RNA sequence: ACCAGGGCUCCAGGGCGCGCACCCCACGGCCAGGGCCCACGCAGGUUUGGGAAUUCGGCAAGCUGGAUCCGCAACCUCGGGA
RNA sequence: GACCACGACGCGGCCGGGGGCUGGUGCUGUGCGCGGCGAGCUGCGAGCCGCUGAGGCUUCCAGACCCCUGCGGGGUGUU
């Protein structure tokens, strides 16, 4: 049960995204991204602060970079399947962050 | 069914519309089982049933640009879209200066 | 057919800026001053295709304006100069500030004696005759 | 009724039916004429794309310089395993042997293989006694023409262990010393300096980028359809007489453009070299390699030896590229003088040509 | 083996790049790019736009010397 | 028909601006599949150079556009034209 | 992804890949912030200057760096 702190570019995540709606397809490629990534088929939980920073210059202007933190657990609503849940990370700048893992 | 009787309910305690109604999301099982106003009255004496406040339109930018244009600041010739009679009518100018030396005259003639 | 032009010059491909209906400048001194283009000399002809012309290349035109013993006649032209840049044979590329034709007489002597503005390389070496009367070759 | 005005046909039914190519690896369908008083060689090779650039050079006539587009198809050494031997039969050419070598490795049995990682790597699990007596009817053949195949991974740009093969001609005099040659060069690479030279022409065959299903106008070239049309503008208007009561294979219509088989002849090979030396020119005193700053635009780097030739080819960059010696004897009387060679940046349009100029300008 | 300088920005111009726009006073100008280009057709002075080296001279940040 | 239609009357706050025009905000009220985007569409941008050669025909598109100051012809029913 | 409407086609499936990050290469044109000029006005102030060819961006290229990462199902041949 690894803790995955990490950089997306959410330019390139929705490059093939439609530029009028980008924010919502940004977080399916987001999702579609984190199963790629861990090679699973459990749900991804996108924690609100998360869709709020996607958000937060409306729907053609996503930001380019986002930090984080991805927890595996157990689902809250039945503790035998495992879940992500994708929260997020509030950064200064992302020049020369590495992505990291711990518990 | 429920919860949006409560929203009206509330809104006509507060008298005011029903989308600036915040319910307290931890506490939905107390709002789904009151259902008279005596009771919505004391969920909003409780603090579960809030009124939000009106979206925020402030005038600050309006009154920067009315004491600028008080200095005459955006009056130039590209700033001007209707005629100098619409934008200063010629009737009120004749009306003002006409008025005031009759006025000016009645003054020296008493 | 009616205006031959009895010693047929080579021709420099390059991209074709002027066409039939181009209005152009007339650089010489006929007396001629906007000329619009009526042909091309030496174009096949393709569907459609409106023939077109780029420097170097004989032009039939009619003096739109100018002289009235020159106006509302159809003359033979080389155009000289040419608004669209066009691809040199080092590879370049140079533009002129307009779109000019000199007026030439059947035997391809021009008719002018000066031309005003400058005319490229091209023109120069497909028509000497004719950049000798303007004052600088670029 | 005869139509008003008439013009050419749009496209060359030369090339229909477009259809996809069957590979993207193209074999040599037809080899130049075996000459028996030429000496031994071979008469194809294999490189891939890498990108384009323009050189200048000195084109005497007075000398005038010009500058012309050139492409780099980057050609590591093809290995030599097999050979094939041909017959003269009345129904054609006929298989007479195929001679392996014992050596077959991961690279060129990856090709052998649609999903290598699950297999068991078991083909060619193959005696070196019946050698003489396989040589032997090999020297009965007519025709003799050895495997080779490509060492895409000495590219590693291209993510493609798996090797392309084919058979080249070897041309040649008396097919006796054509398989010792052949036998000689069993498990043996073989250079691109060693089949074309400088200055020769040589065709290319190869798969053009793809488009996909394609209207008429991109496939054809016929004229967009006025501004007030009705249904459709980008479209062929009448595909038709009424008789022949139905559609002629004549008649333009939508489908696949690109991915075809081509053949470009006589293009002219400008430079030979490696890229990881660098070039230097008699003109430009600046070693520099072949690969522009950033690289070469959706290829990267070349590493191994490359063929510079004038012009476009055939296909996007990575793709595999027959190249022939041209059927008919076909020589350059010029003598290719390459001025310079522009190593600028191709992403965007770069104005330095190494990065110590570009060092050089901002301090 | 270059074109020469820019009339505008002061860059060396590749063998290959550029427009030789001649103005028919028999002056021609080698302009780089079309954002040159359309920086000289819009009358710009070139201390103006800061990255050339007309206004790295004039703002005298373009170098140190020797 | 939960139809992009039609159907009398009343009530619009802030900014811009001549304007209860447009546009933005407030009030009040809302938000009814998934993936990929080939061709051809429908709708909308931009097209070097040429500039009506297109076409029955400048159709369509484009140019002009508010205001301030200046200047304003033939003609005319003396008002206009403007 | 070099192919592609969908199929198909091409590469690869831990000797692997993806993403970060860095460098390269370009594009745009000098970021936010801090501190000197600034027409004038009685401290305000558009703009300018310096730090700052900066900052943003880079879908292309490279990486010897960081992190993640599975191995299920279907069918057919041979003996
Ligand atoms: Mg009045
Ligand atoms: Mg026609
Ligand atoms: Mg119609
Ligand atoms: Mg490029
Ligand atoms: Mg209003
Ligand atoms: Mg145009
Ligand atoms: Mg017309
Ligand atoms: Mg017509
Ligand atoms: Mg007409
Ligand atoms: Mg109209």
């Amino acid at each position: 049960n690894k803790a995955v702190e990490m950089t997306v570019n959410l330019g390139k995540l929705a490059r093939k995204a439609s530029w009028r709606y980008k924010a919502p397809k940004c977080i399916y490629y987001l999702k579609k991204f984190i199963r790629s990534q861990f090679k699973s088929e459990n749900d991804i939980l996108i924690a609100p602060e998360v869709n709020k920073y996607i958000w937060r210059h409306g729907i053609k202007n996503i930001p380019k970079r986002m930090r984080i933190k991805i927890e595996r657990g157990p689902s809250n609503k039945n503790p035998e399947l495992n879940v992500f849940r994708v929260c997020l990370v509030n950064v200064n700048t992302f020049k020369g962050l590495q992505s990291q893992s711990y518990t | 069914t429920k919860l949006p009787t409560i929203r009206r309910i509330a809104a006509s305690i507060f008298k005011c519309g029903k989308n600036k109604i915040w319910f307290d999301p931890g506490e939905t099982p107390r709002l789904a089982s009151s259902s008279t106003r005596m009771q919505v009255r004391r969920l909003i004496k409780d603090g579960v049933i809030l009124r939000k406040p009106n979206t925020v339109h402030s005038r600050w930018r309006a009154n920067k640009r009315a004491e600028a244009r008080k200095k005459g600041r955006h009056m130039g010739i590209g700033k001007r879209k209707g005629t100098k009679n619409a934008r200063m009518p010629e009737k009120r100018v004749w009306i003002k200066k006409i008025r005031g030396q009759r006025a000016s005259l009645k003054e020296m003639k008493k | 057919s009616k205006h031959v032009l009895e010693d047929r010059r080579p021709k420099i491909r390059s991209t074709c800026g002027v066409q039939v209906g181009t209005r152009i400048a007339c650089a010489d001194n006929t007396g001629a001053k906007i000329m619009q283009i009526i042909g091309v000399k030496g174009v096949r002809g393709r569907l459609n295709r409106l023939p077109a012309a780029s420097v170097g290349d004989v032009v039939l035109c009619s003096v739109k304006k100018g002289r009235p013993d020159m106006r509302k006649k159809i003359v033979l032209c080389v155009v000289i100069r040419q608004k669209k840049a066009w691809r040199r044979r080092d590879g370049s590329h140079i533009c002129f500030e307009d779109n000019a034709a000199v007026v030439i007489t059947n035997k391809g002597d021009p008719k002018g004696t000066q031309i005003a503005g400058p005319v490229p390389r091209e023109v120069a070496d497909i028509w000497p005759k004719i950049s000798s009367n303007a004052p600088a070759i670029i | 009724s005869c139509r008003k005005f008439e013009a050419p046909r749009h496209g060359s039914l030369a090339y229909m039916p477009r259809r996809r190519a069957r590979s993207v690896k193209q074999s040599i369908r037809a080899f130049e004429k075996d000459n028996p008083e030429d000496p031994i060689h071979l008469t194809a090779f294999y490189v891939y794309k890498a990108g384009m650039t323009h050189v200048v050079r000195n084109k005497a006539m007075t000398i005038k310089e010009v500058t012309e587009s050139v492409t780099i198809l980057e050609a590591p050494p093809m290995v030599v395993f097999g050979i094939v031997g041909y017959v003269n039969t009345p129904q054609g050419l006929k298989i007479n042997k195929t001679l392996l070598s014992s050596h077959i490795n991961e690279s060129v049995l990856r090709r052998f293989y649609r999903k290598f990682y699950l297999s068991k790597k078991r083909m060619f699990s193959s005696g070196q006694k019946e050698l003489d007596a396989d040589i032997l009817v090999l020297k009965d053949s007519d025709v003799i023409r050895v495997l080779a195949h490509t060492q895409v991974e000495k590219i590693k740009s291209i993510r493609t262990k798996k090797a392309h093969i084919s058979e080249i001609q070897v041309n040649g005099g008396t097919v006796n010393d054509k398989v010792e040659w052949a036998v000689s060069m069993l498990e043996r690479e073989v250079k691109i300096s060693d089949v074309f030279s400088t200055n020769e022409f040589v065709d290319t065959i190869g798969v053009t980028k793809g488009k996909g299903f394609q209207g008429v106008t991109k496939r054809f070239g016929t004229r967009i359809l006025p501004r007030k049309t009705n249904k459709g503008r980008r479209k062929v208007a009448c595909i038709g007489a009424w008789h022949p009561a139905n559609v002629l294979r004549t008649v333009p219509r939508a489908g696949q453009l690109g991915f075809h088989r081509r053949t470009e002849l006589n293009k002219l090979i400008y430079l030979i070299g490696n890229g990881k030396e660098e070039i230097k020119t008699d003109f430009d005193p600046t070693l520099k390699s072949i690969n522009p700053m950033g690289g070469f635009p959706h290829y990267g780097l070349v590493n191994n030896d490359f063929l510079m030739v004038k012009g476009g080819i055939t296909g996007p960059v990575k793709r595999v590229l027959a190249i022939r010696k041209n059927l008919i004897g076909k020589k350059n009387n010029e003598n290719i003088q390459i001025k310079f060679i522009d190593t600028s940046s191709k992403i965007g349009s770069g104005r330095f040509q190494t990065s110590e100029e570009k060092r050089a300008f901002f301090g | 083996v270059k074109e020469g300088v820019c009339v505008y920005s002061g860059y060396e111009v590749p063998k290959g790049s550029g427009l030789i726009r001649v103005t028919n006073d028999t002056r021609s100008f080698l302009f780089l790019n079309k954002k040159v280009q359309s920086l000289s057709n819009r009358k710009i002075n070139p201390r103006d736009v800061a990255w050339t080296a007309a206004s790295r001279a004039f703002h005298k940040k373009g170098m140190k010397k020797v």
